[PDB]
């Protein structure tokens, strides 16, 4: 659709050919003529006394294509004026045939729970990486994954907070005034750009950490051994490097064929499956590493509340490997309409907002060993 | 010093009873396993019966099961064996033998040929 | 007869009993009830010495103070800087089920041995600088529990066939076989002089030995159940034991009796390690439970604890200087504490 | 992503809110 | 044999039983006049300043 | 300087942490198994299959000798008590005969001839009564133990057990290494010897290996009961504070001799186990192609004995791995490995709260 930036800079276009146009028209000579006139909405040319001066609906208009032919009005008047409306200095004019024929407000509602879930994810992963952190029992391979996957929850967290405070201070009275007037913006700058290039990097990275959660799992699963060094190092390139090497590539892109916005508009679907496609690959790997898992689970189930115990072990496997992106994953942003819409978007903000959260409590908070160190920890308070 | 005193064992008639006595000292008796271990002349050591620190939990050998009762005296720092329905071959040196450590669930090495906590044994011949 | 050897056997533990009870006129706790406690003994961890990647059983300090050799079931022995936590030597072993080491008071040699039923010595002082076997003590018949250097050419071990052994390291041969226990020798400990060692073992008894003569001078009765860990007090008249009854115990060699009994009823796990101060006015004891216990050696009071560790203390040693405490642990880390 | 398809739904919804202020601002007469 | 075994406990309780023992109260005199003796030289019973303590 | 030697004391640990890191790949590589049995359980014969696939066994003409010695002495000194014993056989039968030429013989081969002259020699009463008199003469201790065994060491397959080396004083390891790999996993297999029957101190090494193989004779019942001394052994190990972590791979080694006795008549087993009366076989219990209800009923009951201890005090923290067996089965290594796959896979779980 249109920016502000398209309408201005038409405006400009027509108030050129306005200001040039008046002096070019030439004067009717007569009595009680009105005088040509830019009402900053409208060129209106000079006016026969007693008559309806009848204009076109103006093309800068971002509802003009809807409108191609219409007219605003001015009554110049008999006695030399321009007709005054009723109790008004300025003169009277019709602009109804020239107007336009609430989605915002689910808009607010799903802004509201993300940001508190966010928050609430971020304030429970900065004391659960405290905890593993602290004690030095609690140090080894898994909590070292843990604690990058921790680590990529906050990151898509805060990169919400400011992406929410950019698109605030992108329309923002000051902003539309500085676009109304040409001056130049936040809008167009490489600080607005990276803002939404490093939130899609968070969001990449934080996938592909639930991805090496769901491969290194599988791997300590599928019994044979590996290098503790070798692959560990793997594991936090496959984590931060692969997001960089199509996220980079997906920025060089919007830059040469799309630079508009600050790229937090998705114009072209292809250059959007850049981003989607590769993060996708990163759902669905994790959602067959998740059947392996359940399926080792049950067949250990069987040898020795048996559904009871498969689903507290389901629902705790859910947050570590974001696998309630499984859902509406498919179900894409091009044919995603309507109610639709609301549910895949509501869906997959609020339990990724609530995700860094669950893997908080899940994985730190109610873990044994976790707790075993507090209260060894309290009995080693207990001698003081 | 860990002493196991056992008496009560002589010479008795196929099918008649005998009531054999371990008396302990030198030990917390009450912390103990405690365990009836016999040897067949010809044969190794065997595990008759125990009975634990309470009195409650109580096992015996299947030869020996519905016939023979182990029972123990906390206050008295004494075990105890009534031994009913005897048979020609319950004819065994019948040795006390105290589980090795306190408050423990496993015994080890009760029946081991030079275990230290077992007494020097009675003498049972049916 | 062997009923009347019983019988014999028995009025002579009667006679020694009695002739015990006749010398007891008034007891430790009597004796010191009036001396001034010790207060609270605040210990921390100092060092943490990692590398090990299994459980350790055993350390042995060096007469330096300073370096020191752990024995962990991984197959290593490593020798330990303690003052700037480095590691000195590496030690691969050809078994590795190890139970004991030492460190040899030139620090020429170390000995280690296990589940192998050998005492294998080491040389640390090569002319090309790898660290080899010099000799392996082959003898035993059940696994090796301690060992201890009298010098550069002697070795004391016990062992589980129930028996100690003084060993001539340049000949690998036996000198002298120390028979008399009926369970497995878990520990020994040298007199100051080295001339007497005592030995603990698996039939609650303590039996204090003459190393040049081989015989055994006394045997000491009260524990209740296998005695795990044993050490000379620093004057070499009383000893130190502790065992799997939760309890560690005061012997006097010329009393010949127990003279204290350190026990809690908090306490209900079993002694791994005991060792005392430079004074011995302190009886430092490693525990089942985790941690290690500092107990007033005069009073028989509580006045520590050294709490750290995640899995069992197996090993407990106090520097030759007194410095230092170093404490190794099924959970594959020695500390040092001050 | 959903955090890709939200941004983009409501920088796209801003981008026409804030054209129809221009306009409204060109009509009260600027 | 057991009669072997047995002959030679009840030499080693004779041997053991000719030994000249001490009151336990001198025995315990001698322990209490050695940590009093060395208490100044015990760094574990007194903490020295940490200069002199190599684990600072 | 006093840093110039600090900077040669952090390299050479550097060079050592280096090589430990080395160390460690190989450790955590590495399954540590403790193989644990009663004496005559067909474990070391289970250590002799699976090694040739990939010492215990090599010392078999050392008991070879022991047992041909103590026939030659007692026949010998025969003659030379006051009254020379007289066979019950007033002839040799050659079996004396036999045994004389034997004497002094280097590298004796043993046939099956001499086993029958010494088999026929030993239950012959007259050579019965001159074993009363052999504490007088020279003889080897091992003498009865060994010559009550003439069956057992007949068959080419015989490898002998723990006790028969205990017999004899030819073990000198404490701890025999079997080093194997199934599917390129190595395996570290440690077999006990030369240590008294006192265990528990010696025990307490093992409680972070993989697995205890704890093989056991099913066929022992009727020692007067050598499945009840494995049934203490198992309810010790299983219950020991230390090795509560550590999982037992059990092994019920007997199933083809078990079976023999079943059949017979030659079991009886609800004399020493009273409750086999009332045992039912269990619904889910899967019999091996054309085998008898008598011998799966005896086979599942000795397998609820050891389940019955490991039911309890289990929690999810270490498990029993039952497997009916045969000492020379080729499919042992590959059970050993799918129980020790199972280990890891529990252990994973657990720790991410999963199981």
């Amino acid at each position: 659709t249109v920016s502000l930036w398209e309408t201005v800079q038409k405006w400009r276009e027509y108030r050129r050919q306005c200001q040039r146009s008046l002096t070019e028209d030439p004067p009717p000579a007569t009595d009680l003529f009105c005088n040509r006139t830019f009402d900053e909405y409208a060129c209106w040319p000079d006016g026969e006394p007693g008559s309806f001066v009848n204009v076109s609906c103006p093309w800068y208009l971002p509802w003009a294509s809807s409108v191609p032919q219409g007219h605003v009005y001015r009554f110049c008047t008999a006695e030399g004026l321009w007709l005054q409306k009723d109790n008004s200095s300025l003169p009277w004019r019709d602009l109804s045939e020239c107007e336009e024929s609430s989605p915002e407000e689910q808009l607010l509602f799903l802004y509201i729970i993300y940001t508190v879930g966010y928050a609430l994810s971020f304030s429970a992963l900065v004391i659960a990486s405290a905890i593993l952190l602290g004690f030095r029992h609690l140090h080894c391979t898994r909590n070292y994954i843990h604690l990058n996957l921790f680590a990529s929850f906050i990151l898509r967290a805060l990169s919400v907070f400011i992406k929410d405070a950019a698109l605030k201070w992108m329309y923002s009275t000051a902003a539309q005034q500085h676009q109304w007037d040409g001056l130049l913006s936040y809008q167009d700058s490489l600080s607005c750009r990276l803002v939404f290039l490093l939130m899609q990097y968070c969001v990449a990275a934080n996938y592909y950490w639930l991805l090496v959660e769901g491969v290194y799992l599988y791997t300590l699963l599928a019994f044979s051994v590996f290098s503790e060094q070798w692959i560990f190092r793997l594991y936090v390139s496959i984590g931060w490097g692969v997001p960089l090497l199509f996220v980079v590539p997906w920025g060089i892109v919007k830059y040469l064929y799309e630079d508009e916005g600050c790229w937090t508009r998705n114009s072209n679907m292809n250059y959007w499956l850049i981003i989607r496609l590769p993060i996708l690959f990163a759902i669905g790997v994790n959602f067959l590493i998740f059947v392996r898992v359940i399926c080792i689970v049950v067949s250990k189930l069987k040898a020795n509340d048996i559904k009871c115990r498969l689903a507290k072990s389901t629902l705790t496997l859910i947050p570590l490997l974001g696998t309630h992106e499984v859902i509406f994953a498919f179900v894409m942003d091009e044919h995603a309409r309507g109610t639709l819409r609301f549910i895949k978007l509501f869906t997959e903000l609020s339990f990724t907002s609530f995700q860094g959260l669950m893997v908080a409590i899940l994985y730190c908070f109610v873990n044994n060993e976790v707790q075993l160190e507090f209260r060894k920890s309290w009995e080693r308070w207990r001698l003081e | 010093q860990v002493q196991l005193q056992e008496s009560g064992g002589g010479l008795v008639q196929p099918g008649g009873s005998l009531r054999l006595s371990c008396a302990a000292s030198g030990f917390t008796f009450s912390n103990y396993k405690m365990n009836w271990v016999r040897q067949a002349p010809g044969k190794g050591l065997e595990w008759v019966s125990d009975i634990s620190q309470s009195g409650a939990s109580i096992s015996y050998t299947g030869s020996v099961k519905g016939r023979f009762t182990i029972s123990r005296d906390n206050a008295k720092n004494t075990l105890y064996l009534q031994m009913n329905s005897l048979k020609p071959e319950d004819t065994a040196v019948y040795y006390c033998a105290r589980c090795p450590a306190p408050f423990t669930r496993d015994c080890f090495d009760v029946t081991s040929t030079t275990y230290a906590y077992r007494g020097q044994g009675t003498q049972v011949t049916v | 007869e062997l009923d009347q050897l019983r019988q014999e056997a028995e009025q002579l533990k009667n006679q020694i009993r009695d002739a015990r009870k006749a010398c007891a006129d008034a007891t430790l706790s009597q004796i010191t009830n009036n001396i001034d406690p010790v207060g609270r003994i605040q210990m921390r961890t100092r060092r943490t010495l990692r590398g090990h990647l299994a459980k350790i059983y055993a350390m042995h300090w060096g007469t330096d103070s300073r370096l020191l050799v752990s024995a962990s079931q991984d197959g290593k022995l490593i020798i330990w800087d303690s003052y700037t936590t480095n590691k000195v030597h590496a030690i691969p072993l050809r078994s590795s089920w190890v139970m004991t080491c030492a460190y040899a008071p030139s620090g020429n040699y170390v000995a280690c041995g296990g589940l192998d039923n050998i005492c294998s010595i080491y040389n640390l002082k090569t002319r090309e600088g790898n660290v080899r076997v010099s000799r392996e003590l082959a003898g035993h018949t059940g696994y090796l529990s301690c060992c201890r250097f009298l010098d550069d050419n002697q070795i004391v071990t016990s062992s589980g066939d129930t028996t100690c052994a003084l060993w001539d390291i340049e000949t690998g041969q036996q000198t002298t076989t120390f028979t008399g226990h009926t369970g497995d020798v878990m520990s020994l400990s040298l007199a100051p002089d080295t001339r007497l060692f005592v030995s603990g073992a698996c039939d609650a008894s303590a039996k204090l030995w003459d190393v040049r003569e081989g015989m055994c001078r006394q045997t000491f009765t009260g524990h209740e159940s296998d005695i795990n860990a044993i050490c000379f007090f620093p004057n070499g008249n009383a000893f130190a034991t502790g065992s799997d009854d939760a309890t560690c115990r005061l012997f006097d060699l010329r009393a010949d009796q127990e003279l204290m009994t350190y026990s809690h009823d908090n306490i209900i796990c079993g002694i791994t390690s005991v060792s005392f101060s430079k004074s011995g006015r302190l009886l430092l004891a490693g525990y089942d439970d985790f941690n290690c216990n500092v107990w007033d050696a005069l009073k028989a009071d509580r006045a520590g604890v050294l709490a750290g560790h995640d899995n069992r203390v197996s090993c407990l040693g106090v520097t030759d200087d007194g410095m230092a405490v170093a404490t190794g642990s099924w959970d594959s880390f020695l500390k040092i504490w001050n | 992503h959903a955090e890709g398809t939200f941004t983009s739904d409501v920088s796209s919804y801003l981008e026409g809110q804030a054209a129809k202020e221009f306009i409204a601002w060109l009509v009260k007469g600027r | 044999a057991s009669i072997a075994q047995a002959r030679k406990l009840v030499e080693q309780l004779k041997m053991e039983a000719n030994i000249d023992r001490i009151k336990v109260s001198k025995a315990a005199a001698d322990l209490m006049a050695y940590c009093e003796a060395h208490a100044k030289e015990d760094p574990l019973l007194t903490p020295v300043p940490a200069s002199e303590n190599p684990f600072r | 300087d006093q840093r110039n030697e600090e900077k040669a004391q952090r390299e050479a640990n550097k060079k050592i942490e280096k090589q430990l890191q080395k160390d460690k790949q190989v450790y955590r590589a590495t399954h540590r198994l403790l193989l644990l049995g009663a004496g005559e359980s067909g474990k070391n014969t289970i250590v002799k299959q699976m090694r040739i696939l990939h010492e215990k066994a090599t010392k078999v003409q050392d008991i070879k000798n022991n047992l041909k010695e103590a026939i030659e002495t007692i026949v010998a000194a025969m003659s030379n008590l006051v009254p020379p014993v007289e066979l019950a056989n007033p002839e040799n039968q050659f079996r004396v005969d036999y045994i004389l030429s034997v004497m002094n013989v280097p590298d004796f081969d043993f046939p099956p001839e001499f086993y029958e002259h010494a088999k026929a020699l030993w239950e012959d009463e007259g050579v019965r009564a001159c074993y009363e008199r052999s504490n007088e003469y020279q003889l080897i201790d091992c003498a009865q133990y060994f010559l009550d065994k003439i069956d057992v060491i007949k068959q080419a397959d015989y490898v002998p057990s723990d006790q028969d080396l205990l017999r004899c004083r030819v073990l000198t390891s404490g701890i025999f290494e079997t080093k194997f790999q199934v599917d390129k996993v190595n395996f570290h297999m440690f077999d006990v010897g030369a240590q008294r029957d006192e265990r528990r101190k010696w025990i307490q090494c093992f409680n972070d290996v993989t697995a205890i193989i704890f093989v056991v004779a099913s066929s022992s019942y009727n020692q007067t009961n050598r499945l009840q001394a494995a049934l203490k052994l198992f309810d010790s190990i299983w219950n020991n504070k230390w090795l509560r972590d550590t999982s037992v791979i059990l092994f019920l080694n007997k199933q083809d001799l078990l079976a023999e006795k079943v059949l017979a008549g030659k079991s009886k087993i609800e004399d020493y186990f009273p409750e086999f009366a009332r045992y039912t076989t269990p619904e889910d219990a899967t019999p091996e192609p054309g085998e008898d209800p008598r011998v799966t009923r005896a086979k599942y009951f000795i397998r609820d004995e050891f389940l019955r201890i490991s039911t309890a005090s289990g929690d999810g923290r270490h498990y029993c791995y039952p497997h009916f067996t045969c000492a020379v089965d080729t499919e042992n290594i590959r059970r050993v490995f799918n129980d020790c796959r199972d280990i890891i896979q529990r252990m994973h779980l657990r720790q991410y709260e999963l199981l």
